[PDB]
């Protein structure tokens, strides 16, 4: 092909018409014809397959040359989008004079002007394509190991921990890479490929995970109502260079801050995201890499889906618990909502192998556009769809600067993005459903006793491949029918079902071997059934939600569940911290103090080892307490005069944390 | 005690509209600052730019747009290859003039890991388990 | 409680290292961090004592950097 | 911040006011410091200044303090305590510090003001860490008294960012260091205090300088910048390491059969071998500067760091070792000042090399396997103690003779020191006599040897060598032009250039003078090599040209004669004024 | 009371006070000496364990029979170990093996400071003064 | 932004908002200022004028630091205070401002049109720093006054050595010699566009 070549239109309805050729929807190559957000997801996912059939090099930031008081600048006036199409800017000056702070964001933003300024690249670490090279020299970075905090390794092994033989051994360190850790964990996207979803049947899971969201509200806000949680975290690139992203989110006023979320409701502006290594404590040496997004994206994502995602935090006893806090019975609460009158109840859970890497792109698109139902009144549909272009152009499949230069994102979340947490709880509740939908269908027709059921699975098929508008009637049906057997639980990635056993058994409901099939069939990636747990006793939770273990304990006269941690996750954090400041101790008793408030509920576990960890911390908080009037009385002549860290080493301070009255 | 008490109060929200009145300052001081990093690091990326080969190529095109991806691919000028392992040397760059991307590049230079320069003499089969793999080979267009 | 002090041993050894910049010759501190990393993922002591033994044969091969003599004395 | 007394080495917080280099204290340390000494300004976390709005007493006996802060005893509140209580300077560790007895030294040594001669012989015997901190003080003192600045006063603020400058005409000018500090002396009457340290690092445009300042105050019309403090590095290494006798060889491989010229030093060789730190003393042109070359060549595989004070005597044994030790397997290190010239045949500034030759302010932070240490009689404490916190080596050697010329020392202008308080090593050598000795001279003709074996050593030192009567002793007035306090001689060398068309083999010689002025124009005049006595110490030249100009005590002393004379290796011509040294050198009389 | 109350404002203050910096005393000693705090961490830990291998290597290191590069764990791997004495060398070296890392080596050959490949006969009592140590010992694992 | 006073050279943060440049002043210098002269408009890093929902008043010493905004007497709230008082007006740096008695011929030169000789003889007896405000100004006011003459059009195509005039009737017409240009304007049914000076 001409490498000029961008707009494939004709050739896209050559093979749609010479394929699909009687099936009977319309098809618009460029998505931004779409009638509503039931005909984008068609039609992207039509050009999500037409779109492996024409060159790499043709998609991505359509630029072109402007002029800004005579002098010629390169910038982005579009997009070519692998699923969306071609997407053109409304907005474009060809000849300015003055650049506003706004304007002059957008172009430091943007990826044309870094990419056409820097050298080529050729990559052969990663097979995926690579843009360019700013810098003339390839950075490479490593990952420093932990810093050992030897005063309280040998307190616990003094106080006979660590044995030959023990239950609770080190399992959590600090682990080292080498430079090749950047790109040789940015090449593990080459596990996404390009999914076509089955299209009659993920336009009735949208449906049943809309109805899911239906609680809530949201809308766009004000630049003036947008709360930062913290403004010192960094700002991606190129902003990174000049401050953090207070500096940015001080010097655009909140008119300035309107006029770009509103300029991007109608324009497209590409973005580059830096991947940043993890200083973490983790249980596997592979590198852990975070997307850390610009702030021109993440100030307009917020403004637009704030709303929304502070309404999904501000709920309880829904199927998404972001939120809901583990501490003052709270925990508890979740586990006992999760049972929501399911008859015979089985605990399961499962595990997405490359969650965030492999998730195919029909169904980012589609989460994003479930979570931008909620603009029903406040965006037009022009609006909805430039934000949802936007939100695809910054997120899903944009420039990646690893390392001192610009790859391409094939696809799948980005992992830093303004909506991370609530994209992926979509995406978890669409894959419950598919799995739910799966299950349903396949199972024979003749064996179904229960004649509502049989007749529920007549009309789920009639309802997937025989109707092309909605029936809400029977997707209220349904959404009842599965929050009666498939009471549900999510958070992020992480879900804990309740299903009725005797449905699952006879195949009316998801269970393992559907979600096996599901995320074969719509992730390219084998769930293993080594990682996914079911439970048969409801009296001991659910083997392990969020990385915390639960236990039915005793609590005043009742009985409640309590979380408890890994313990030699919290053994490891306490020996290895990440700072050489942190290993100093009587510095840090807030940290010790956070560890014993996380590390209670082991006091109330079966196993002596186990329990002992809470007896470790406490007599640790001793010692650096009173080692700490020590020093703090030589340094002196005269002690603290009010030292009320004297509760800190009781053991009332930290069970009241887990008490249900506050 | 009415005028007084008053008076800490009045000192008390004199103090705080100053203090908030020297951040607005610093904040306008700030962003005129970043403004001019901004416009610096445009400009000079614009004397960087290969006028004549994008010129080339862009009046080629239709609508005057062309992709992204591509303008470095056909108006670049200096091309890096990071090779991870001998094979791919041998059949990606092998010699001193190769072939990438339609176009014919000269190696000018070629580094280690450790930006040590590495004579292409030395990169052979038998030498390879001495050399601080990954090697970025630095080419210009001829 | 022999294994779970090598683990430490290694982090500590480690740690050194970086703070003598090998981190800056990559052919070195790619075989500093697969030995620290496989000390780390250990589960026969023989293993873990052997890797240390290669390992602390890094930071006893430069002579320029520590001095054994001091550091072994004191001890 | 906290650090460790001078003099007992406790935990404190305390520092001095009115000493140079802004010491820390203990608490009674402190106390006996200011309570004897005119230094009463003190410095905690926080100074001890009063807290009025407007007070200035700062004597540590007077002041109270009072809920967090400090008032004299005119703004005392009621409930308070005084200071300077109960032995003590009321500071942090209060009641874990032990003092100790050397206050009365240490009184002396920040008190001085080391232009006497009895200041630099306290600031050699005292302890270690007094060595030190005498060292370091006496530099800066020399910083800010020598060559010290001209008082400089800002016309107008442009703004903080950057500063504008107005030198005064008469005085130079310092250029930028963060190690410079120009105290605020807004002199006019009102409140001629200290009101900060600055730096001044002036732009490529008009009149502006970006300076970096210490303190939160603008500037005010009448505010100068007078240079009257500079900050040393801190350092840290004791001036000798401390002794450690062995009984055999310990890293150092010795050779058989090494050479033919240099058998006679094998016992020597192994006595370096044999100890931590080992000192040579030789008189001038006896053999030291090969003896080193020697010992090189005496433990091949032992890398090897030559470092010296100046950059003559590295270059000398450049010269040696070029002549001697292979060429490629060498090295030499340069500033990045690159001020001067040096010696380029070696791959310069190489360190990893196993032969590094460099001059002990230019030394990277490295190890060794000996350290040897050339012309200590040029080194003061600070150098010891520099070379010592740079360079770990397994052996020291310090090679030197006291009777040449000593550090210049330009303060000292009262009274005279003996050669042994010059530095440590050199106490070490005349208090219990040097390690090695060699006494021959192997250079200079008998003639000129025998000359000086009178006048500085007691006939000890004998000659093996002939009598080239190429020693020229000539008695030429030479009328003095007191120019630029230097005194130049041009009759003199008007002179020298009459005689010098006489003699075809003098042509190519080196000119001396004991006068920076008469050398530079010297080379003018007559074309030849010009180089002054203090630079020219461990160089070595077949013709000299030396010319004493004035009777003073300058040019009249002895050992400057010595290193100035001794540096022939077969001929040299002298001209005098003063008649004593006339009477007892024996020279052809022309 | 209120005097009192304004007696414990101060007193909480300067309780504030102490505190802070007591902190930033602390951590500007514990940032300041890092590397010799680690360096003698390391060893007291690395003598805690009294480990054979660990022992031997140290102590021989010690003498000064460091080796030149990381000593290999597979079967058949080649070490090149400096040798500095005849005395480290009686002790370590027997016959045609060497004992190193409490392992048995094979020695393969012995270099000496002038590069020239000498024998294992070469090395004895009475001869050892002429060899030009330190001699270097390439072995293989067994 | 932060500034020095143009006549003591101090940090300031005021800026009279009733001059033509806008001179920065001191809180000394602007009180001075905004008390002897008409001058009652003054901007801070925010402008003072009463931040009401509905109202219009910009007198500094008839407005009062309310809350973290200002209001005039009519509805400020309970608490005080007026922004000029005790000599000064509220600003950055009131700590560090020098006083000067410059104020009358800081005045003088500021307030007048420049139209008698009076005004640029007292322009050029002033200090340095005064005088580059006092020559800015100058030119500030003779570029608006340029901009309050009579414009010209060429009548159509007339010749190549010379042309006809139609001017805008009314206003009147500029001196033509060699220190007086014009700039070309093209407001067409395209654009504005200056195609050249003559
Ligand atoms: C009548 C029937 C059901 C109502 C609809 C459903 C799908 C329709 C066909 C394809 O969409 C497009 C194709 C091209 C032209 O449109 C004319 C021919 C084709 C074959 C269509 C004819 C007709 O219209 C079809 C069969
Ligand atoms: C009031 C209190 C002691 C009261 C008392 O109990 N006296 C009785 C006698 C105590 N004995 C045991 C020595 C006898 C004294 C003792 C030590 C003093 C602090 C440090 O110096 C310096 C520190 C840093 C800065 O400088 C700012 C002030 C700071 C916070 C000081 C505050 C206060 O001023 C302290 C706590
Ligand atoms: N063993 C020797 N035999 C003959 N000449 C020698 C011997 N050793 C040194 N010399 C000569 O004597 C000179 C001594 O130079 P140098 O070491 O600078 O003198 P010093 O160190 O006494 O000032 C050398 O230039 C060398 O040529
Ligand atoms: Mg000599
Ligand atoms: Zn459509
Ligand atoms: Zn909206
Ligand atoms: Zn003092
Ligand atoms: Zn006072
Ligand atoms: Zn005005
Ligand atoms: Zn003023």
């Amino acid at each position: 092909w001409d490498l000029l070549k961008y707009d494939f239109t004709e050739e896209r309805l050559k093979l749609f018409d010479r394929y699909f050729k009687y099936w009977d929807q319309t098809y618009h190559p460029n998505c931004v014809n779409c009638l509503d957000d039931r005909c984008i997801l068609h039609c992207a996912n039509f050009n999500v397959l037409f779109s492996t059939v024409f060159p790499p090099t043709s998609f991505g930031p359509l630029v072109r040359k402007i002029f800004v008081d005579g002098v010629p600048f390169v910038v982005s006036t579009g997009y070519h989008f692998r699923e969306l199409g071609v997407v053109h800017n409304q907005d474009v000056n060809l000849h300015s004079s003055r650049l506003s702070f706004k304007e002059l964001l957008v172009y430091a933003a943007d990826p044309a002007m870094h990419a056409a300024s820097g050298n080529l690249l050729l990559d052969k670490r990663t097979t995926c394509f690579s843009v360019a090279a700013l810098t003339n020299n390839v950075a490479f970075q490593t990952v420093k190991p932990g810093n050992f905090n030897k005063d309280f390794y040998d307190f616990a092994v003094s106080k006979g921990f660590f044995k030959e033989g023990s239950s609770v051994e080190l399992k959590h360190f600090f682990f080292a890479q080498d430079g090749n850790a950047a790109i040789s964990d940015y090449d593990y996207y080459r596990y996404n490929l390009p999914t076509m979803c089955d299209i009659r049947q993920l336009l009735f899971v949208v449906e049943v995970v809309d109805k899911y969201f239906d609680c809530y509200d949201g809308g766009c806000i004000n630049a003036n109502q947008v709360i930062v949680n913290n403004l010192d975290k960094s700002a991606g690139f190129p902003f990174n260079k000049w401050g953090k992203a207070r500096l940015y989110y001080d010097s655009m006023s909140y008119e300035d801050q309107d006029a770009l979320f509103a300029y991007t409701k109608r324009n497209v502006i590409p973005t580059i995201t830096q991947m940043n290594l993890k200083y973490a404590i983790s249980a596997k040496n592979r590198a852990r890499t975070v997307a850390g997004v610009s702030i021109c994206s993440t100030m307009t994502n917020r403004q637009f889906h704030q709303k929304l995602l502070k309404s999904i935090a501000a709920t309880r006893g829904a199927t998404v618990v972001i939120g809901t806090s583990k501490f003052y019975g709270g925990w508890h609460n979740m586990l006992k909502t999760v049972y929501s009158d399911v008859e015979n109840p089985h605990l399961m859970g499962w595990d997405y192998p490359k969650c965030d890497r492999a998730m195919p792109n029909m169904l980012r698109i589609m989460a994003s556009l479930v979570l931008a139902r909620k603009h029903t009144t406040c965006c037009s549909l022009s609006h909805r769809f430039y934000r949802l272009a936007n939100e695809c152009a910054q997120v899903l499949s944009e420039m990646v600067m690893c390392g001192g230069s610009l790859y391409v994102k094939p696809g799948g979340t980005s992992s830093g993005d303004a909506t991370t947490a609530y994209a992926n709880s979509v995406f978890n509740i669409c894959q419950a459903v598919t799995a739910n939908v799966n299950a349903l269908l396949s199972t024979d027709g003749n064996k179904i006793a229960d004649k509502y059921v049989r007749n529920l699975q007549h009309r789920l098929y009639e309802c997937l491949y025989r109707n092309r508008d909605v029936d809400t009637d029977f997707v209220n049906e349904f959404y009842a029918y599965l929050r009666k057997h498939f009471s549900m639980m999510i958070l992020s990635d992480d879900a804990v079902v309740c299903f009725n056993s005797t449905y699952a058994s006879q195949g009316l409901v998801a269970s393992i071997k559907n979600f096996k099939s599901v995320l074969y069939y719509q992730n390219n990636v084998f769930m293993s059934e080594a990682k996914c747990w079911t439970e048969t006793d409801l009296t001991k939770g659910p083997h392990e939600f969020c990385s915390q273990h639960t236990m039915l304990v005793k609590q005043g006269d009742d009985y409640v569940y309590l979380p408890y941690p890994d313990p030699s996750r919290i053994l490891g954090a306490g020996c290895f911290v990440d700072d050489i400041v942190k290993t100093d101790g009587t510095l840090m008793i807030e940290r010790f103090v956070s560890l014993a408030i996380d590390a209670y509920p082991l006091t109330k576990h079966p196993n002596q080892e186990y329990a002992d960890v809470f007896h470790l911390y406490l007599q640790y908080i001793r010692k650096l307490h009173d080692e700490l009037t020590g020093h703090m009385l030589d340094m002196y002549s005269v002690m603290l005069t009010n030292d009320n860290t004297s509760r800190y080493w009781e053991p009332e301070f930290y069970e009241a944390m887990y008490t249900p009255h506050t | 005690d009415r005028d007084a008490a008053m008076q800490r109060k009045l000192e008390k929200m004199a103090d705080q509209a100053m203090t908030q009145m020297y951040k607005q300052a610093r904040s306008e001081d700030k962003r005129a600052k970043v403004t001019s990093a901004m416009q610096t690091m445009l400009f000079t990326m614009l004397r960087k730019l290969d006028n004549d080969a994008l010129n080339n190529i862009i009046n080629n095109a239709r609508d005057g747009c062309v992709p992204l991806n591509i303008i470095p691919l056909t108006t670049a000028a200096k091309l890096m290859v990071v090779i991870p392992d001998y094979n791919t040397y041998k059949n990606t760059c092998d010699g001193t003039t190769f072939t990438y991307a339609s176009a014919l590049w000269e190696i000018q230079q070629v580094v280690d890991a450790d930006s040590k320069i590495v004579q292409l003499s030395e990169i052979s089969m038998d030498n390879s388990p001495n050399l601080a793999w990954p090697l970025i080979v630095t080419a210009l267009r001829a | 409680s022999k294994m779970s002090d090598v683990k430490c041993t290694s982090v500590v050894l480690l740690s050194v290292l970086q703070q003598l910049r090998v981190e800056s010759s990559s052919k070195l501190w790619a075989q500093c961090v697969q030995l620290h990393n496989d000390i780390l993922l250990a589960k026969d002591t023989t293993e873990a004592f052997e890797k240390m033994v290669s390992l602390l044969s890094v930071l006893l091969s430069m002579q320029g950097a520590v001095d054994i003599n001091k550091l072994c004395e004191e001890m | 911040a906290v650090g460790a007394c001078v003099l007992c080495n406790s935990q404190t917080s305390l520092r001095c006011g009115a000493c140079i280099r802004r010491p820390f204290l203990c608490c009674k340390c402190c106390y006996d410091h200011v309570i004897s000494t005119s230094h009463k300004l003190v410095l905690s976390v926080n100074p001890y200044v009063c807290n009025a709005p407007g007070c200035d007493v700062t004597d540590v006996t007077q002041l109270y303090l009072g809920g967090m802060s400090y008032y004299c005893k005119s703004h005392k509140p009621p409930i308070s305590f005084p200071l300077c209580a109960n032995g003590q300077v009321f500071g942090l560790y209060k009641n874990t510090c032990v003092g100790s007895d050397n206050v009365t030294d240490f009184n002396a040594i920040a008190t001085c003001d080391w232009t006497n001669a009895g200041d630099y012989i306290l600031a050699n015997t005292c302890t270690e860490r007094l060595k030190l901190f005498a060292a370091e003080t006496l530099k800066a003192t020399e910083e800010t008294f020598k060559l010290s600045y001209g008082i400089a006063t800002v016309r107008e603020v442009l703004s903080d960012r950057e500063l504008h400058l107005s030198w005064e005409v008469g005085k130079p000018r310092p250029p930028l260091n963060r190690n410079y500090v120009f105290t605020g002396y807004r002199v006019t009457k009102n409140s001629k205090v200290q009101i900060g340290e600055y730096t001044f690092e002036k732009g490529d445009y008009g009149d502006a300088v970006v300076y970096r300042g210490t303190t939160t105050y603008k500037l005010n019309v009448g505010d100068y910048f007078v240079l009257t403090s500079h900050t040393v590095m801190p350092l840290s290494a004791p001036t000798l390491v401390p002794q450690e006798h062995y009984v055999r060889i310990t890293g150092l491989y010795p050779t058989l059969n090494i050479s033919d010229e240099f058998s006679s030093n094998v016992a020597n060789y192994q006595k370096v071998g044999m100890q931590k730190y080992s000192t040579l003393q030789g008189p001038p042109g006896t053999g030291k500067s090969h003896f080193a070359i020697g010992l090189a060549l005496y433990y091949p595989s032992a890398r090897i760091v030559y470092t010296a004070c100046s950059h003559a005597a590295v270059d000398a044994l450049c010269e040696k070792a070029l002549k001697y030790l292979p060429i490629d397997k060498c090295s030499r290190i340069i500033p990045a000042r690159a001020r001067v010239e040096c010696f380029d045949k070696f791959k310069v500034n190489s360190t990893l090399e196993q032969y590094v030759f460099c001059t002990v302010n230019a030394l990277p932070e490295t190890t060794a396997d000996i350290v040897v240490f050339d012309e200590i009689s040029m080194a003061t404490n600070y150098d010891l103690s520099v070379v010592n916190a740079r360079l770990r080596a397994k052996h020291y050697v310090y090679i030197g003779d006291p009777a040449q010329l000593p550090a210049p020392r330009t303060l000292l202008t009262k009274g005279t020191l003996e050669p042994e308080y010059f530095n440590s090593v050199c106490r070490l050598m005349k208090t219990i006599g040097p390690d090695m000795f060699l006494g021959t001279c192997r250079r200079c003709p008998a003639e000129i040897v025998d000359t000086v074996s009178a006048l500085v050593y007691d006939n000890k030192l004998k000659a093996h060598k002939d009598k080239s009567a190429q020693c020229f002793k000539m008695f030429y007035k030479g009328v003095i032009t007191h120019d630029v306090s230097s005194a130049i001689n041009r009759p003199q060398i008007g002179v020298v250039r009459e005689f010098l068309t006489r003699n075809p083999a003098w042509r190519k010689a080196v000119f001396i003078s004991p006068y920076n002025s008469q050398n530079a124009v010297a080379s003018k005049i007559l074309g030849l090599p010009t180089q002054t006595v203090d630079s020219s110490q461990g160089s070595e030249y077949d013709y000299v040209i030396f010319t004493q100009t004035t009777e003073t005590a300058h040019s009249c002393n002895v050992n400057r004669f010595n290193v100035a004379i001794t540096r022939a290796k077969v001929g040299i011509l002298c001209i005098m004024s003063d008649r004593d040294l006339y009477d007892k050198l024996q020279f052809t009389s022309l």
